[PDB]
RNA sequence: AGCCUACGGGCAGGCGCCGAGGGUAGGGCCCGUGACUGGGGCGAAGUCGUAACAAGGUAGCUGUACCGGAAGGUGCGGCUGGA
RNA sequence: UGGAGAGUUUGAUCCUGGCUCAGGGUGAACGCUGGCGGCGUGCCUAAGACAUGCAAGUCGUGCGGGCCGCGGGGUUUUACUCCGUGGUCAGCGGCGGACGGGUGAGUAACGCGUGGGUGACCUACCCGGAAGAGGGGGACAACCCGGGGAAACUCGGGCUAAUCCCCCAUGUGGACCCGCCCCUUGGGGUGUGUCCAAAGGGCUUUGCCCGCUUCCGGAUGGGCCCGCGUCCCAUCAGCUAGUUGGUGGGGUAAUGGCCCACCAAGGCGACGACGGGUAGCCGGUCUGAGAGGAUGGCCGGCCACAGGGGCACUGAGACACGGGCCCCACUCCUACGGGAGGCAGCAGUUAGGAAUCUUCCGCAAUGGGCGCAAGCCUGACGGAGCGACGCCGCUUGGAGGAAGAAGCCCUUCGGGGUGUAAACUCCUGAACCCGGGACGAAACCCCCGAGGAGGGGACUGACGGUACCGGGGUAAUAGCGCCGGCCAACUCCGUGCCAGCAGCCGCGGUAAUACGGAGGGCGCGAGCGUUACCCGGAUUCACUGGGCGUAAAGGGCGUGUAGGCGGCCUGGGGCGUCCCAUGUG
């Protein structure tokens, strides 16, 4: 299926991640459908996370099982939250 | 590495008092006042008509030697000077002057740009409170070049301040000997520096 | 959109097929001067309608055969043998080469 | 050294046979139909055709013959069965055909 | 003739088409090599002459032809880059 | 935001003209030397052959069984078996093994790139909409028995389970023939006829969950098709029988000469066909003022292949690297009947070469497979190891110190140089020691609420006792190229067309700043030089931006084919050309 997950960037020991939608079979750092938001795993700045919640709701709408620790970053941005 | 070898031999090459010593360079010699001629057994014979190369070459020899810097780091800056949109000639110098090992000299905590590097690499310095031992550190505007806390009480540090008392300092700089700190105010304009080098030749030489 | 272009029919021999010659102008990518080149496509003519000397529009279409991947969209005019002249004489000259 | 991919190989062999069996009976049945379809018969030329049209889609359930490839078989079957009867006959017994 | 069958059929097997490649025959291109032979280049001093640069001591050059140890000579035209 | 030139044909001069050098670059290698770190990077050759270890499995919540361990009995008691549960081993069955990882052989091609086409197509798993699951029957492994075999494995005989195979029904629907309308390539709807569905399992069981069947849509991933772009030789000029098209068929998910029968005589080519040589292509990369040239390593996308070659099976998907069958080559086993194997996966070995790494640590993180979950596997990955291979940062000290040590070198014997250099005094404190010591890691999971949205709580770190912090603390590696001109840094001696230098011009034939050593000097500095190759200079293939009276260069002269080019006025179209917008890049 199409999945929403993370992709490594930034040097060795200095990880970053692009939360992105790609085909499950793709390579990790490989070409992807669309970048939604980044995420610093160490918070070296105030901007240690971000999510284009507009389209994120979209892919879940068109079905797109995301990772576990990918869903996590989505709960913090609370794409699922509604009240 | 720096010119760890004899220093006063360099001044004797451009027939110019290159200030790179300290107390002595203001004595009766940067080694100069007794030997206004090049080293080696020769030299003090009838000098040779310098070629366009000879000149433009040695002009660059001064500017670098002045900051006791390596050819590597040196040309990297000149090239970088070429990248940013502005008068490369002068721009270079400003970047060249934003060196931490040089700012500490301009702030006068150190007798020479060499002593300045040692003090810096030894961490005796600090920017905006945080410590720094990288003499290449690009000093930003508004940065506070302060002497490290446990460093203040040192004798050598004091003596260089006992000389920076009252006596003015760079117009793009502010001393504050009381707090034993300092301040990088703004990137110098061409005139604010008085280097014995015509920066235009140094550009020319960088074309081969 | 299905690509389309016009050209002169210059072969009626085949059954339910015709040959269209199409020119295109474009500048030399180093020498500017606009230059012309040409190509022949195999058009599908199921009604055996279009004849020699016809200027016609053809359209990128479902593969009819090995070389046929176009269909004759519509006619443009009949009298155009003048072009068929230049094409044939071009083929005439090849004789005066190989030894 | 011995990956248990054998489980996959032994399985395919069983698979191969089933498909081989379902598929072959498809062919031999269809032949009976076309033979009788031309042979003027129809009281059963169509009766046979049913077991065919059936066995096709039934095989279609399984991973055997699948997709519209199940349809082709049916089309290229009864489409020809009907015509073979057009050699004098008229839609007799209620075959899978609508008049 | 064997096997399975809910007997309507299936599998096994047999034959045919095509088929990796193997074999035979004759062609094409390319590379290496070959007694010997043809000219070419290079050379600090060789043998023979002295054709060219001065009217080069028969003005030169040239296409062709014939001839001569060798440069070359001569015939027929041509050129001036000769007079 | 960019553009420099020099030496060399002469007695000298101008010009043409070739050679040559300074620059930048590299997956480099070689020599001499070599201290610390960080991020990168490392078989370009034989797509040669490989020991060993690991690199793809997973679900007991699909099914029965061997084994071992725990607890109990159905029985008033008992053979023992029934029953509950954990583990293990295979088997049956499901999902994945077509992703991931490696290599450039092949390929001059719709292979790649770029923009489009499909009314000519498929899409496992995920997401949305609708409907449905009634009854009945069967086989084969495991296991039991007997046989053959060295082994690998194998034959026969008998039981049996299921989400395995099968028949009948229900047909929301879908498939097919034919007919009708819409639309218009095979798109949508409708009618009669016929054809096809389903599987159970688990718990807290009157209900929720994971599944199962049919159909439409979505998302994603593809197949095929087309315009245009993509190397050298024309001393390769003609090429073509499935060849070009047609009718009907076979095959596929699907078009097509893909494949076949029949018919027609076509198709391609100087706008370079056919042939030969070479090559994976691109984003990009190196150089250049740019236009241009050169290139495709690491990284991402696409293609191709898995010792050579062919083939199909299974499957949503493959002609499948760690699946299958066959031939050839090679390796090993053998009881000579027969049999096993495939590193261009991670390490490592051997061969070749000028040359290219540890048989390391770990699933903690990210990512992938299976599963309800717990969790299991993962040489993808996350790290560490080795090599100045590259880029970057850093150190071998800082201040003071003679009208100037000794030594060595030169000398007009007065002196000059090395040289503030050292010695010396002072200061700082790489290394080494002491203590503390992570970020990377909050989610699956647990309770409240409903297993949802929302909240709260807990476990988990290979690197690593690492980075970084605080404390204490020793002045503690410098080397290489050059010094006639270009090109810049000079003297002494030895040598004597010998020894040797050399990129060009040239140097040496007893007075060499050109050979070798020394003193001194210049340029770089943990590097410096050399070889190779690319761009530059080269404006020396010149579009930007060159020339042809004598320097190389006008065809011996005509006629003319294609092509190239084309006068003055008006009008239509709007291809080139120009502008805007938008998609794409
Ligand atoms: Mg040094
Ligand atoms: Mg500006
Ligand atoms: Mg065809
Ligand atoms: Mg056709
Ligand atoms: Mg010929
Ligand atoms: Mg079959
Ligand atoms: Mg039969
Ligand atoms: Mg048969
Ligand atoms: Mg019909
Ligand atoms: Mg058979
Ligand atoms: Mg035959
Ligand atoms: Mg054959
Ligand atoms: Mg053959
Ligand atoms: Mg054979
Ligand atoms: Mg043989
Ligand atoms: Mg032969
Ligand atoms: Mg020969
Ligand atoms: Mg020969
Ligand atoms: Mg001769
Ligand atoms: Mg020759
Ligand atoms: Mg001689
Ligand atoms: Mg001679
Ligand atoms: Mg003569
Ligand atoms: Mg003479
Ligand atoms: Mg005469
Ligand atoms: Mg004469
Ligand atoms: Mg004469
Ligand atoms: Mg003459
Ligand atoms: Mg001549
Ligand atoms: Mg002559
Ligand atoms: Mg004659
Ligand atoms: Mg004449
Ligand atoms: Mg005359
Ligand atoms: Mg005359
Ligand atoms: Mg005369
Ligand atoms: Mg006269
Ligand atoms: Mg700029
Ligand atoms: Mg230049
Ligand atoms: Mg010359
Ligand atoms: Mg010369
Ligand atoms: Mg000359
Ligand atoms: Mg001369
Ligand atoms: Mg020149
Ligand atoms: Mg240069
Ligand atoms: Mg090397
Ligand atoms: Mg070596
Ligand atoms: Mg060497
Ligand atoms: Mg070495
Ligand atoms: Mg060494
Ligand atoms: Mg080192
Ligand atoms: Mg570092
Ligand atoms: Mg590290
Ligand atoms: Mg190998
Ligand atoms: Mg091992
Ligand atoms: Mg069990
Ligand atoms: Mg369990
Ligand atoms: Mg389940
Ligand atoms: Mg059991
Ligand atoms: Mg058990
Ligand atoms: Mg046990
Ligand atoms: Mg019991
Ligand atoms: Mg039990
Ligand atoms: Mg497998
Ligand atoms: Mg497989
Ligand atoms: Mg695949
Ligand atoms: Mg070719
Ligand atoms: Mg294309
Ligand atoms: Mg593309
Ligand atoms: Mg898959
Ligand atoms: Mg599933
Ligand atoms: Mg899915
Ligand atoms: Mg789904
Ligand atoms: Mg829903
Ligand atoms: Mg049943
Ligand atoms: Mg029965
Ligand atoms: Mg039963
Ligand atoms: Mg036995
Ligand atoms: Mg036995
Ligand atoms: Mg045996
Ligand atoms: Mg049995
Ligand atoms: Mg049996
Ligand atoms: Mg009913
Ligand atoms: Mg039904
Ligand atoms: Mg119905
Ligand atoms: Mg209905
Ligand atoms: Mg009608
Ligand atoms: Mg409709
Ligand atoms: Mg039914
Ligand atoms: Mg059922
Ligand atoms: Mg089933
Ligand atoms: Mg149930
Ligand atoms: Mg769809
Ligand atoms: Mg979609
Ligand atoms: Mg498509
Ligand atoms: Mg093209
Ligand atoms: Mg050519
Ligand atoms: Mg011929
Ligand atoms: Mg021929
Ligand atoms: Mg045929
Ligand atoms: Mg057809
Ligand atoms: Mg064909
Ligand atoms: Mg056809
Ligand atoms: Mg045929
Ligand atoms: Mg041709
Ligand atoms: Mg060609
Ligand atoms: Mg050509
Ligand atoms: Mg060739
Ligand atoms: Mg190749
Ligand atoms: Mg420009
Ligand atoms: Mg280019
Ligand atoms: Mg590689
Ligand atoms: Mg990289
Ligand atoms: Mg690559
Ligand atoms: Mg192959
Ligand atoms: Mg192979
Ligand atoms: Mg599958
Ligand atoms: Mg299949
Ligand atoms: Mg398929
Ligand atoms: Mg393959
Ligand atoms: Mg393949
Ligand atoms: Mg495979
Ligand atoms: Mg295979
Ligand atoms: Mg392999
Ligand atoms: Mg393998
Ligand atoms: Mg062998
Ligand atoms: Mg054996
Ligand atoms: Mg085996
Ligand atoms: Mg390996
Ligand atoms: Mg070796
Ligand atoms: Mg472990
Ligand atoms: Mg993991
Ligand atoms: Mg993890
Ligand atoms: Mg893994
Ligand atoms: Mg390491
Ligand atoms: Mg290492
Ligand atoms: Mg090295
Ligand atoms: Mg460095
Ligand atoms: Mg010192
Ligand atoms: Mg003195
Ligand atoms: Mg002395
Ligand atoms: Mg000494
Ligand atoms: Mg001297
Ligand atoms: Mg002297
Ligand atoms: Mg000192
Ligand atoms: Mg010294
Ligand atoms: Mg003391
Ligand atoms: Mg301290
Ligand atoms: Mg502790
Ligand atoms: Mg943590
Ligand atoms: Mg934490
Ligand atoms: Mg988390
Ligand atoms: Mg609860
Ligand atoms: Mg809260
Ligand atoms: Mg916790
Ligand atoms: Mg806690
Ligand atoms: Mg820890
Ligand atoms: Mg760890
Ligand atoms: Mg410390
Ligand atoms: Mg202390
Ligand atoms: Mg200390
Ligand atoms: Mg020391
Ligand atoms: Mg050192
Ligand atoms: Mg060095
Ligand atoms: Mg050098
Ligand atoms: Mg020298
Ligand atoms: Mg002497
Ligand atoms: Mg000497
Ligand atoms: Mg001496
Ligand atoms: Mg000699
Ligand atoms: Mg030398
Ligand atoms: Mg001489
Ligand atoms: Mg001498
Ligand atoms: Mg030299
Ligand atoms: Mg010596
Ligand atoms: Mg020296
Ligand atoms: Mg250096
Ligand atoms: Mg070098
Ligand atoms: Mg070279
Ligand atoms: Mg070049
Ligand atoms: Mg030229
Ligand atoms: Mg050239
Ligand atoms: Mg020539
Ligand atoms: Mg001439
Ligand atoms: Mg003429
Ligand atoms: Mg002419
Ligand atoms: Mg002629
Ligand atoms: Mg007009
Ligand atoms: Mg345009
Ligand atoms: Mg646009
Ligand atoms: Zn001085």
């Amino acid at each position: 299926m199409v999945k929403i997950r993370l992709a490594r960037f930034g040097s060795k020991h200095n990880p970053h991640y692009r939360i992105v939608v790609t085909d499950a079979r793709r390579k990790r750092d490989g070409k992807y459908i669309e970048k939604i938001g980044y995420y610093d795993p160490r918070k070296t700045t105030p901007d240690w996370l971000k999510v284009d919640v507009e389209r994120a709701r979209y892919w879940l709408s068109v079905g797109a099982q995301p990772t576990d620790t990918a869903r996590r970053l989505l709960r913090q941005a609370g794409v699922f939250r509604q009240e | 590495g720096r010119y760890i070898g004899p220093v006063c031999r360099l001044c004797r090459r451009e027939g110019v008092k290159l200030y790179l010593k300290g107390e002595r360079c203001y004595s009766p010699k940067c080694a100069m006042e007794r030997r206004p001629y090049p080293p080696g057994q020769h030299g003090q014979k009838r000098a040779r008509r310098p070629s366009d190369y000879a000149v433009r070459l040695r002009e660059k020899q001064k500017l670098r030697r002045i900051y006791g810097i390596s050819e590597r780091q040196f040309r990297n800056l000149f090239e970088e000077a070429s990248k940013k949109k502005g008068v490369t000639g002068s721009v270079f110098l400003g970047l060249l002057e934003s060196r931490l090992d040089n700012v500490v000299y301009r702030l006068g905590f150190a007798v020479s740009r060499r002593q300045a590097r040692q003090l810096v690499r030894h961490g005796h310095i600090t920017v905006n409170g945080r410590r720094v031992d990288l003499p290449s550190y690009r000093v930003r505007p508004g940065d506070e070049i302060a002497v490290a806390e446990k460093s203040r009480n040192l004798e050598l540090i004091r003596q260089n301040l006992e000389a920076m008392k009252g006596r003015k300092v760079g117009p793009w700089l502010s001393l504050d000997v009381e707090g034993m700190k300092g301040k990088f105010l703004r990137l110098p304009d061409r005139e604010d520096l008085a280097l014995p080098v015509n920066e235009q030749l140094v550009i020319e030489f960088y074309s081969r | 959109p299905k690509k389309v272009l016009t050209g002169v029919v210059v072969s009626d021999k085949m059954q339910k097929t015709v040959t269209v010659l199409v020119e295109r102008q474009f500048p030399h990518p180093l020498y500017g001067k606009v230059i012309k080149r040409s190509k022949k496509y195999l058009a599908h003519d199921p009604e055996e309608k279009y004849k020699l000397g016809d200027v016609v529009e053809i359209i990128e279409s479902r593969p009819i055969s090995k070389r046929k991947r176009f269909r004759v969209l519509r006619l443009v005019e009949s009298g155009r043998m003048d072009l068929v002249e230049k094409y044939l004489i071009r083929r005439q000259n090849y004789q005066s080469l190989s030894k | 050294r011995n990956l248990s991919a054998l489980k996959r190989h032994r399985q395919s062999l069983k698979r191969r046979l089933r498909n081989k069996a379902k598929k072959s009976a498809i062919k031999t049945l269809s032949k009976k139909a076309v033979q009788l379809a031309q042979e003027g018969k129809a009281e059963e030329a169509l009766k046979i055709m049913r077991k065919a049209e059936s066995l096709i889609d039934k095989a279609a359930k399984g991973s055997t013959l699948h997709k519209n490839a199940a349809a082709r078989r049916k089309s290229r079957l009864m489409r020809k069965v009907r015509q073979l009867l057009e050699a004098a006959g008229a839609p007799l017994i209620g075959g899978g055909l609508s008049a």
